[PDB]
RNA sequence: GACCGAUAGUGAACCAGUACCGUGAGGGAAAGGUGAAAAGCACCCCGGAAGGGGAGUGAAAGAGAUCCUGAAACCGUGUGCCUACAAGUAGUCAGAGCCCGUUAACGGGUGAUGGCGUGCCUUUUGUAGAAUGAACCGGCGAGUUACGAUCUCGUGCAAGGUU
RNA sequence: UAUCCUUGGGAGUCAGACUGCGAGUGAUAUCCGUAGUCGAAAGGGAAACAGCCCAGACCGCCAGCUAAGGUCCCAAAG
RNA sequence: AACAGUGGUAGGAGAGCGUUCUAAGGGCUGUGAAGCCAGACCGGAAGGACUGGUGGAGCGCUUAGAAGUGAGAAUGCCGGU
């Protein structure tokens, strides 16, 4: 008979700088951190992550040629629809909806996925407004 | 001598019934779609009746290496440690104390640590 | 059955290929198989019958279930009488009388009471002495069942 | 409390209904008025069983009108009439003329 | 073209959710008629607001 | 505060509480005592490599019973292959009156 | 009578070879039960009437004329728990919160979330099938009897057995 | 190592499927011999996938060690 | 006790549960039987009790015997919806 969590957590604030390292290196470890496998009071179905906050959004870094290669689809329904970007142009652009979808794409589906993505900040720059929420810093331990 | 029949089948029906109580829409008023319900939740359960025994064990191995990695060692390293430092039968289930009281826990990760350098 | 039903003899009418208005799953058609007259009734060896006869005869005497008395006469037929007669034994349960020959006056003297039943020597049968619980028999439907046996 | 139950009136279920939701809960005299007030064919008869029990619970239990409202109503289904419409083609359809109860219950509020 | 299979009795409430009817305009009895509607007679003397006609 | 091992499985036990185990083959008013004990906890802490050694753990029992029914049923479509059994699990009831370490 | 008991038993327990169908020969149904006794609801109220509420008879009126008992499908009224960001052979295992309190039992109802999970029968080498069948509920509906042949088991007698 | 014979009582089945290994074809774009599995077999791995790989379900447990396959996040483990 | 075993279609073998009728003994009902309704009880399965409501006059237990012997499917039949 273990213990299960129910309501009764503390979930704390943690910021991360986005400057240098490679996008799915640092976008496992948020993930892992965001899903709450970081604390031994873990349950898969409760909520116990964390809330992510990433600064420097715009100067994150990737390998090899798919700067211009990796190419970002998308579809609209419509017969014919079918739009892409290059990841130049994504990073130039919208440099949080990058690091958004790569984080996405590695959390489970469902409702509780969807839920647990409502807590991370992501900020191009150097500068956040959460301020009274006395944030940590938190370095990539991987 | 003619065996009418009556009084046996409605009380034979009548107990498939009482046990799909519950169930969603006509599977819970008609005796065919009830019956074919309560047979199939027959062996849904004898399937997860063996799947919980090994769905807690997942659950354990994942809290034990986070509260390993909370000291620097990680669950292989942390189980090859307590399996070669003498032995010390614990179960899973029981070194997830890590959640109760952590003080035991770092110092079954100290004796590992000491014996595993 | 289905060909003794009246009725019947011709085709009723993508519906199911139904060939008479009779048949046995119709509401009301022939009956498939069910009771036909017969008789139940076989036959013994003799010898069977003889110690089978016997057997239960001296079952009665293993438990003393048998009175034996010098004979039986009864003036008038009177079922007072015959009460009395039962009352002054120990008997009070259904008994079974046995008597040689014929006696008018013993078999229409306790014909009406309810445990009581009146045969002769030659009529003595298995189910008639297992059935009831004390037997009383005239010494002379003694001598005579020894000789017969 | 005071019932009162009409059976076997020649309207359909499903029909009496619809009126019936309206005056559920109500005060007595607003429940008359807009049951005058709708053109359908159960208000006239719905009017008269609401009236022959607040006439009953005036009467035989002594109770006191202005006070009164509807506590209990429903409407149940009763016995069916099967006729036939004979159809193109030599073929017949059946036709079920539908038959209803309906009951009022007022009390004191 | 015919029903593909029968409507479960949940579909068939949720359907009728908008079929009901409609309480009506309640205004004041006329020359003390019997709370007649509005912008027509009373229903005891034809009144409008005590205007009796017909 | 004791990890004990019983019924090849372990429990934690503190006294004064009550645990269901297996069957212990002993009749219900008589003391058993537990002599696998694995770790002791609460101020000083005792970790034998494999038991701590000279620890029993005593306990009372009070009842032995069955748990409730459960209904095993099994089938096989389109091969006609059907199983039913119930089963009702023995168990024994005992309270914890002295760790004694 | 180790025969039936209203879908059974004659087609027919009831105004049955009737109603109905066909030019005609001919085919051919469905339909039993108030109470021991009519003592079958005088009288009052709403209502055009039908139908109700009182009073009364009766052991029972929830036995009031298709009237003993009154199951399931189907149709409703009230309420305890859940439900408007959610993808579903809807069940099973784990599980908070809320409401109760039993043939006292390691209790009952509901259920946010997580894991798994392509109905039943028939047939085929092989079916989730886009291969067949069933709208749902209830009743009826399929390995018997007679005479012969051979084998196993049981009992009686035994170089004899048996009508 | 425990299977084998003879007699007697009952059957069902009657020219199946796929994958490896050795010979002969359409046009090596079906044939025979041999072994396995499915048919009559659930569980784990090949994303889903009767015939491929591991392995044979009397029932219960919130105990442990391994096979094929694996240890950045979906998803347990470098 | 100690060992060993318990997937399974067509099939072969064995042990059992229920329904109506008959034979003997034993006994329950107007202080409420058969039937119907509800429940958190008992056996390894087919199944069997115990309480409460309705119902208003017939039913069951032990041992044997005889069968018009157990229904989810036949584009099954009849009825109701």
């Amino acid at each position: 008979t273990p213990m299960a969590n129910a309501s009764t957590i503390e979930r704390k604030w943690l910021v991360v700088d986005a400057a240098g390292k490679t996008l799915g290196r640092l976008s496992s470890e948020v993930a892992a951190i965001l899903r709450g496998k970081h604390k031994p009071t873990y349950t898969p179905h409760v909520d116990t992550g964390d809330h992510v906050i990433i600064i420097n959004a715009e100067k994150i870094e990737l390998t090899g040629k798919k700067l211009t290669d990796k190419i970002y689809y998308r579809h609209t329904q419509h017969p014919g629809g079918l739009k892409s970007r290059t990841a130049l142009e994504m990073r130039t652009n919208y440099p949080e909806k990058m690091l958004e979808l790569a984080i996405k794409g590695m959390l489970p589906k469902g409702s509780l996925g969807r839920q647990m993505f409502k807590k991370l900040n992501v900020y191009r720059g150097s500068e956040h407004p959460h301020e009274a929420q006395k944030p940590e810093v938190y370095e990539l331990r991987g | 001598p003619r065996v009418k029949g009556g009084t046996v089948t409605r009380k034979r029906r009548k107990k498939v019934l009482k046990l799909a109580k519950g169930y969603f829409g006509s599977k819970h008023t008609l005796y065919k779609v009830a019956n074919q319900q309560v047979m199939k939740s027959g062996n849904y359960a004898f399937r997860d009746r063996r799947q919980k025994k090994r769905d807690f064990r997942k659950l354990w191995i994942t809290r034990i290496n986070a509260a390993a990695r909370m000291n620097g060692l990680s669950y292989s390293r942390l189980m090859h440690g307590l399996k070669l430092s003498g032995i010390e039968v614990n179960r899973k289930m029981l070194a997830d104390l890590a959640v109760n009281d952590l003080t035991a826990f770092n110092q079954l990760a100290d004796a590992a640590k000491a014996q595993l350098n | 059955n289905r060909s003794e039903v009246r009725g019947g003899g011709r085709k009723p009418w993508g519906r199911a290929r139904q060939g008479s208005i009779r048949s046995p799953q119709w509401r009301g058609g022939g009956v498939v198989f069910g009771p036909t007259p017969r008789s139940y009734s076989y036959k013994l060896p003799k010898k069977v019958r003889r110690l089978a006869i016997k057997s239960v005869l001296s079952s009665k005497v293993i438990d003393n279930n048998i009175i034996v008395l010098e004979d039986l006469t009864l003036d008038t037929a009177k079922t007072k009488e015959m009460a009395a007669i039962l009352k002054g034994l120990s008997v009070e349960k259904k008994a079974l009388i046995v008597t040689a020959d014929a006696n008018e006056a013993v078999a229409l003297s306790a014909r009406n009471i309810p445990g009581v039943t009146v045969v002769e020597a030659n009529g003595i049968n298995v189910l008639d002495v297992v059935n009831h619980e004390k037997l009383l028999i005239t010494k002379a439907a003694v001598e005579k069942v020894e000789e017969v046996l | 409390q005071a019932k009162a139950v009409a059976r076997t009136v020649r309207i359909a279920p499903r029909k009496a209904r619809l009126v019936m939701d309206l005056i559920r809960g109500k005060q007595v005299g607003e429940a008359v008025s807009i049951l005058n007030l709708t053109p359908r064919a159960a208000s006239p008869i719905i009017e008269k069983v609401l009236k022959s029990a607040i006439a009953n619970a005036e009467h035989n239990y002594e109770m006191d009108a202005n006070n009164l409202v509807i506590s209990q109503a429903f409407v149940d289904e009763g016995p069916t009439l099967k006729r036939f419409r004979p159809r193109a083609m030599g073929r017949a359809s059946q036709i079920n003329k539908r038959t209803s109860h309906i009951t009022i219950v007022v009390s004191e509020k | 073209a015919v029903p593909f299979r029968r409507t479960s009795k949940m579909k068939k409430r949720l359907r009728r959710t908008h079929f009901k009817l409609n309480v009506p305009g309640m205004t004041e009895c006329p020359s003390c008629g019997e709370m007649k509607l509005s912008h027509r007679v009373c229903k005891a003397c034809g009144s409008y607001n005590g205007k009796d006609i017909n | 505060y004791a990890i004990i091992k019983t019924g090849g499985k372990q429990i934690k036990v503190e006294e004064g509480q009550t645990v269901y185990i297996e069957k212990l083959a002993a009749e219900a008013g008589e003391t058993v005592t537990f002599e696998d004990v694995l770790f002791v906890g609460g101020d000083n802490v005792k970790v034998g490599n494999p038991t701590v050694e000279g620890a029993t753990v005593t306990a009372k029992v009070e009842k032995q019973g069955r748990a409730k029914k459960i209904t095993v049923f099994r089938y096989k479509p389109k091969k006609n292959v059907h199983k039913k059994q119930g089963h009702r699990q023995p168990y024994t009831k005992v309270t914890i009156e002295k760790i004694n370490a």
